[PDB]
């Protein structure tokens, strides 16, 4: 009788799921769905709720039409018995991924390409829809269109095209995207040009990713040079530097070497005073920003094979180290201590290991950074309103004063009204979490100091993909200020969850609520293992047979193929691999900030989460499709 | 220059469903668009089933090299299972030894409120039909003749069968010069069983006098089987609603009916050897 | 931006830009600057000026400044037209508006073929230029005439003497097509002659022709009927499907550029909107393009089409 809540998605897709979650704080509740003027009904559900059961209705329905051909709403009412509330909400049309396989990299006129597409859903689960597939020659004029269904399919579609022998060469692509919305578009490159294969590969790797501008020994770098089927090789080479500036190229003519290469080594040795007499820049200074480049190349004694391997983006800098603030939370906590999670990282972006953070500020405050290069530090609040910047430096030891990176950053308060002023923060080791651990989330709390022993209970949610993958309720008794969840960590919450929770007090109508972003171990759910079934006595002999064991879960399909280790010399780029599927996944969700807006709608309105209650007490609304920059 | 072949009417206000072009000689065929098709010596079929909500029109066919041959005598083209009206039928052709392509368009209109009586009845139905050729009578008893110049057929003596681009035909009676048309009526797809029948009005100056039907059906083998529609009871003046009923072996698509009226008809008119069993 | 409120003329020049507005939206959906985060607010605004105007519903079955006013001819029957416009969108008790329109029926019918309204107009704020009462009988005229089409499809059946009464007025007013001078309501006349089909030859020659320039429908006073005039011919010429006249229409509608609202935006507005919408729907930014290309090569016994 007080009060009813709503809790929705902020995005619904549409041919779907989803969720509302329904807090009345014995009653029939009623759901329904309305277009915007009035399209009849679309959906609606039944429900009751039950004393025993804490009052939640975690009412779900399917989404269904083809009527929805710029961006549009819809209406969601529920009526409680008695009193209605209701909320308007966008619709989207993004509704799969679309992946695209090809056998080679390059290929010749006369040849033939032979390709594959998958299809996924957001849980990435196969489905089965219509598709659209383009050629697309360099200039950017379609040269052949198909249109395509994988029903009865499980979500393979293989295909196929010819080259002519009267072609054109360079880039070629292909572009493939759903019938339903073609607003979005996947993509893929191929190259076409006549080439011989290749029959050893080159190695050029330099000893430090970075340069230090003050070093007398300049830079050094080795060449290694290997068969196909795994013997040494003998020859000479010639090597050449280059600097890169944004887009432009400079070479420089008076460094140019020839070594003898003797069992795949060679040493090359770059001075200072060459690269300044390079450049008109007496200044060591003004280099900064600049990168290097090293280019090879390897001939045989028989004068019968010509390779060529290239370097490129060796930066040039002054301090070996980088800061970063990508995942921490802009508004502090008035009273309470505030958590910084920095970020360290190689300047080639290669996360760091084991190098120690502090704050010139304080003493001793200071940690290590796990196998991610992530460090948890946390500091004390005035606690006057008045913004406070705080600044961070490397210490590490070893290491000259003058080579520390550092930086800066700024917070903004958090407006409550009445001065409840009560959050969230999980006080464990941020490690490597794995899928099957446990996690313990710790309520670091702090009421009104004055009559904190009228609040039961809280609520808590977790967020995931942009669905709500569960919702919680956590008792206390009155005078405790620490409770404990045990969470079991499974197999469904890779890539990274986000956890919210909220409370409400008795003023005038109070509600307080806080977020968290955690991160799990990515791998993909399943397995799938290939290895060699024979007994492994020798290395075999052309034309001979052999036996391939595979071990995968019950029921499933496995798709093979060949391809020779020397096409990949010539052209080694667009791959198929899984940290690329995640990445995609990843890049598409909601909310983008990390969390902690600045009050209660900031936070449920900066999580893709909707908040709605009887009292009138609702939250913001957005209306675009991605989040600001 | 090349031969035609013909099934149904076109309208200049109609969207292709597709278009293609075939070779006719290759085996098997080249799948487009994801169809069926199959190609022996002596004939050509062809599968098709569209999927947007729509009801077929028109089909044309055209055919090179030119060979000495009319073709309006026989039947050449007809689709085994559909129709007109229908989404899909299964078009066959038969070939000769001269002939080496082919070029195929289908045209079709939206499902929901698509009809075909505008095009049919044409523009003066008191003196052309719907095949295009004007009526003309005797002189002398006033009653119309019988058209020489399409493809005819009987089942047994004193009965007659047209057929011309797809399209057959059936005269129930003998036409005087002073009759009149009153209206047309329209049969659609949802409402054909293998039985049926339909009321008529015979009020007054409504008399019945000339029954003509145009249908479209289906052919298992180039034989056709003409189904039988007699005339229930008898249709004198007393009774005033009077009906029509069908007799059908194969299933129809579409028909239509061109009723005529004449008050001086006093409901019995033949021939004077046409008489006798 | 007109808030809805007030009596029943003030609700109708606050939701006809409703109307409008859900129109234009549903082509562009910019509801966002409809209140800077009003929208719902906006919303429910219109829903509570609807029932307001339900609740000053008449015995006699219709809507009036107020539940004592007499009812009339025009501001019911444009209540029923906008209402036929929303019966799917909002609550309509379509039994009540056919109601309303068979007592419009059965009631204000004058023998002499020409409709005339009760209450006479006093404020010159909704009607427009049109205060003078010269040759406001054939523009009523055709106002009942509309209305009789709009409930044509909407009450087919319960009045079965339309047509009679339709074929009446056009042979009455088929040769008082040549007794007027304003260009405004010669053009809205026309596009309601047209509906049916009843306007070509010479009829279109003098209906063109009575614009100045050829062009611009303007009369004395009122520039608001720039950004109207020629609006209506262009739905006039929607009935016709000509576009010849339509982008001149276009071309002297952005000539003013003026803003509208209260004024004299109780017909005009609608019209101009409703007009963009089937102009935008059936027109896209681009044309038709259909072409058939046949090669034939001296060496092959095929053509390439
Ligand atoms: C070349 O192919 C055509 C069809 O593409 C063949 O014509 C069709 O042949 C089939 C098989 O004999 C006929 O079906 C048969 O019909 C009887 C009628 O009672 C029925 O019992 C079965 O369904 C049986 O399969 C079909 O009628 C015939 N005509 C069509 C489909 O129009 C043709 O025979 C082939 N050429 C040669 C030399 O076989
Ligand atoms: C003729 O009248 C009889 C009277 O019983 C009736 O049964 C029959 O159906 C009528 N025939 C027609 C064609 O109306």
């Amino acid at each position: 009788s007080p009060m009813y809540s709503i809790i929705t998605p902020n995005i619904l897709r549409l041919e779907s799921e989803e969720t509302m979650v329904l807090e009345a704080h014995d009653v029939p509740v009623t759901v329904t769905v309305h277009d915007f003027g009035k399209k009849l009904v679309l959906s609606s559900e039944k429900t009751v709720l039950t004393p025993a059961t804490n009052h939640m209705g975690n009412v779900t329905f399917t989404i269904p039409n083809r009527e929805f051909k710029r961006n549009k709403f819809v209406t969601v009412q529920a009526t409680f018995g008695t009193q209605v509330v209701e909320k308007v909400v966008l619709v989207s049309l993004q509704s799969g991924y679309l992946f695209i396989q090809t056998d080679k990299t390059i290929y010749t006129p006369g040849s033939t390409v032979l390709y594959r597409i998958f299809t996924v859903n957001h849980k990435l689960l196969p489905v089965g829809r219509t598709v659209m597939v383009n050629i697309e020659n360099p200039e950017g004029i379609p040269v052949k269109q198909d249109s395509l269904s994988s029903q009865n399919q499980l979500g393979v579609l293989p295909l196929s095209w010819d080259i002519p022998e009267l072609v054109n060469m360079g880039q070629w692509k292909i572009r493939a995207y759903y019938e339903n919305s073609p607003q979005q578009v996947f993509s893929t490159e191929f190259e076409v040009k006549e080439y011989v294969l290749p029959s050893f590969e080159v190695i050029v790797e330099p000893t430090e990713k970075f340069y230090y501008i003050y070093n007398e020994k300049g830079l050094e770098v080795t060449i290694t040079a290997r068969f196909l089927y795994g013997k040494k090789v003998e020859g000479t080479a010639f090597v050449i530097f280059g600097i890169q500036d944004g887009e432009q190229r400079i070479s420089l003519p008076e460094s140019l070497k020839r070594i003898p290469i003797e069992d795949g080594s060679g040493e090359v040795v770059l001075s200072r005073k060459v690269l300044l007499d390079g450049v008109q820049n007496p200044r060591a200074e003004d280099l900064v920003g600049k990168s290097l480049y090293v280019s090879a190349t390897v001939i045989l004694h028989s004068g019968s094979d010509m390779v060529q391997a290239e370097r490129s983006g060796i930066p040039i800098v002054t301090s070996p180290y980088q800061i970063h603030f990508t995942k921490t939370p802009k508004y502090f906590k008035p009273g309470m201590p505030f958590d910084l999670m920095v970020f360290v990282t190689n300047p080639d972006g290669s996360p760091a290991y084991r190098v120690p953070v502090a704050v010139q500020g304080e003493d001793t405050v200071q940690s290590l950074t796990q196998g991610d290069g992530v460090a948890k530090l946390s500091i004390n609040t005035h606690p006057s309103q008045k913004p406070l910047s705080i600044t961070v430096r490397t210490k590490k030891q070893e290491l000259s004063e003058a080579e520390q990176a550092t930086r800066t950053m700024q917070a903004l308060p958090y407006s409550t009204v009445g001065n409840s002023n009560n959050y969230l923060h999980l006080s464990v080791l941020r490690t490597e979490l794995r899928p099957g651990e446990t996690l313990n989330v710790n309520f670091l709390l702090r009421m009104d100091r004055a009559h904190e022993a009228k609040i039961r209970y809280y609520t808590y949610l977790i967020m995931n993909k942009g669905r709500l993958l569960k919702a919680g309720r956590q008792v206390r008794e009155p005078g405790q200020d620490l409770v404990v969840l045990p969470l079991s960590i499974t197999t469904d919450f890779i890539p990274s969850f986000r956890l919210v929770a909220y409370y409400t007090l008795i003023g005038q109508r109070e509600v307080v609520a806080d977020s968290v972003w955690v991160d799990v171990k990515d791998s993909c759910v399943g397995s799938l293992v290939v290895k060699s079934g024979q007994s492994e006595d020798r290395q075999p002999v052309p034309g001979q047979q052999m036996t391939l064991k595979i071990e995968g879960d019950h029921g499933a399909r496995v798709v093979l193929v060949a391809v020779d280790k020397g096409v990949f010399v010539l052209n080694k780029k667009n791959k198929l691999t899984q940290s690329k599927i995640w990445d995609v996944v990843e890049k598409a969700d909601i909310g983008c900030t990390p969390g902690s807006g600045k009050d209660y709608a900031g936070v449920f309105s900066d999580a893709g989460l909707t908040f709605t209650s009887s009292s009138g007490q609702q939250t913001a609304q957005r209306a675009e499709l991605q989040c600001p920059q | 220059d090349g031969d035609e072949y013909f099934i149904g009417k076109y309208k200049e206000k109609d969207e292709t469903l597709f278009f293609a072009s075939y070779g006719l000689k290759r085996d098997p065929c080249q799948i487009v668009l994801g169809y069926k098709c199959s190609n022996n010596q002596t004939h050509f079929v062809l599968n098709f089933k569209t999927n947007k909500k729509s009801c077929i029109s028109a089909i044309k066919l055209t055919s090179y090299p030119k060979i000495n041959q009319n073709s309006d005598l026989t039947r050449n083209l007809y689709c085994q299972t559909g129709g007109i009206g229908t989404d899909n039928c299964k078009l066959v052709f038969k070939k000769r030894k001269r002939q080496i392509a082919a070029n195929i368009e289908i045209y079709g209109i939206p499902a929901k409120k698509c009809s075909f009586k505008d095009r049919y009845i044409g523009a003066d139905p008191l003196h052309v039909d719907s095949y295009g050729l004007s009526y003309q009578f005797d002189q002398e008893h006033g009653w119309n003749l019988e058209r020489n110049n399409i493809f005819k057929d009987t089942r047994f003596s004193t009965e007659v069968f047209y057929h011309k681009n797809g399209l057959f035909n059936t005269q129930i009676t003998y036409l005087a010069e002073e009759d009149s048309f009153s209206e047309a009526r329209e049969i659609t797809a949802k409402d054909i069983k293998k039985k049926f029948s339909i009321i008529l009005p015979n009020e007054e100056y409504k008399r019945i006098s000339f029954l003509d039907v145009y249908w479209f059906q289906e052919t298992m083998r180039k034989k056709p089987k003409y189904p039988y529609i007699h005339y229930n009871g008898e249709c004198s003046n007393e009774n005033k609603t009077c009906e029509l009923v069908f007799d059908t072996d194969e299933l129809m698509t579409y028909a239509l009916v061109k009723v005529f009226t004449n008050p001086e008809s006093d409901g019995s008119r033949l021939k004077e050897e046409d008489l006798g069993r | 931006i007109v808030t809805p409120s007030g009596c029943g003329e003030q609700n109708m020049i606050g939701m006809t830009p409703t109307v409008i507005a859900v129109h234009y939206l549903d082509e562009t959906e910019q509801w966002e600057k409809f209140g800077l985060e009003k929208r719902q607010g906006a919303l429910e605004l219109i829903k509570k000026g609807y029932t307001q105007q339900l609740a000053f519903r008449q015995p006699s079955s219709a809507f009036a400044a107020f539940v004592k006013r007499a009812p009339s001819t025009w501001l019911t029957a444009y209540v029923v037209k906008v209402f036929s416009l929303a019966v799917n969108l909002i609550a309509i008790d379509s039994q009540v508006l056919c109601g309303a329109v068979k007592w419009l029926i059965l009631e204000k019918q004058k023998p002499d073929g020409v409709f005339q309204e009760d209450a006479p107009v006093i404020h010159q704020e909704m009607i427009g230029g049109l205060r003078n009462n010269n040759e406001k009988d054939m523009a009523l005229t055709a106002f009942v005439l509309i209305s009789l089409q709009e409930a044509k499809d909407i009450c087919e059946e319960q009045v079965n003497s339309l047509p009679g009464s339709i074929t009446k007025a056009g042979d009455f007013l088929e040769a008082n097509y040549m007794n007027l001078q304003r260009s405004y309501t010669v053009a809205i006349a026309g596009y309601a002659l047209a509906q049916m089909g009843r306007l070509k030859g010479p009829l279109l020659n003098k209906f063109l022709t009575t614009a100045k320039d050829k062009n611009r429908w303007e009369d004395p006073g009122k520039q608001l009927y720039n950004v109207e005039a020629t609006s209506y011919a262009l739905l006039a010429l929607l009935q016709l499907k000509d576009f010849d006249f339509v982008p001149p229409v276009v071309r002297w509608l952005n000539e003013q550029r003026y803003y509208g609202g209260g004024y004299g935006s109780t017909q005009a507005t609608f019209m101009v909107f409703q007009a963009l919408a089937q102009y935008q729907k059936d027109a896209p930014d681009h044309q038709e393009l259909n072409l058939d290309v046949s090669l034939q090569l001296p060496s092959r016994s095929s053509k390439i089409t």
